[PDB]
């Protein structure tokens, strides 16, 4: 017996990707997390979206 | 009326009745929404931001 996922998982766009859909018809997905490194100036994120 | 001398004619009229007819004129304007739209407006999906 193995244990395996029970739902599927869920994937939401953060308001700034609602703004960048609109604007520049593309989106970074965890915007927030790279902004945030981008400006404490850490190289590496925990993992990706 | 002015009362006049006896001799000078003059006339009976203490009222007339004249009838006035509405002249009818109406107008218009359109206004236009897209399918889009209403699809937007009315079926509204609980989905996303």
């Amino acid at each position: 017996t193995v244990s395996a996922p029970a739902t599927y998982g869920n994937f939401v766009l953060s308001p700034e990707n609602a703004v960048t859909a609109i604007s520049y018809h593309s989106i970074l997905a965890d915007f927030n997390s790279y902004k945030a490194h981008l400006t404490s100036g850490q190289p590496h994120l925990p993992n990706d979206s | 009326r002015v009362a006049s001398g006896a001799g000078l004619p003059t006339s009976r009229q203490t009222t007339i009745m004249v009838t006035k007819y509405s002249e009818k004129s109406p107008i218009t304007i359109p206004f236009e929404l897209s399918a889009a739209c209403l699809t937007y407006l009315r079926e509204t999906f609980e989905g996303t931001i």
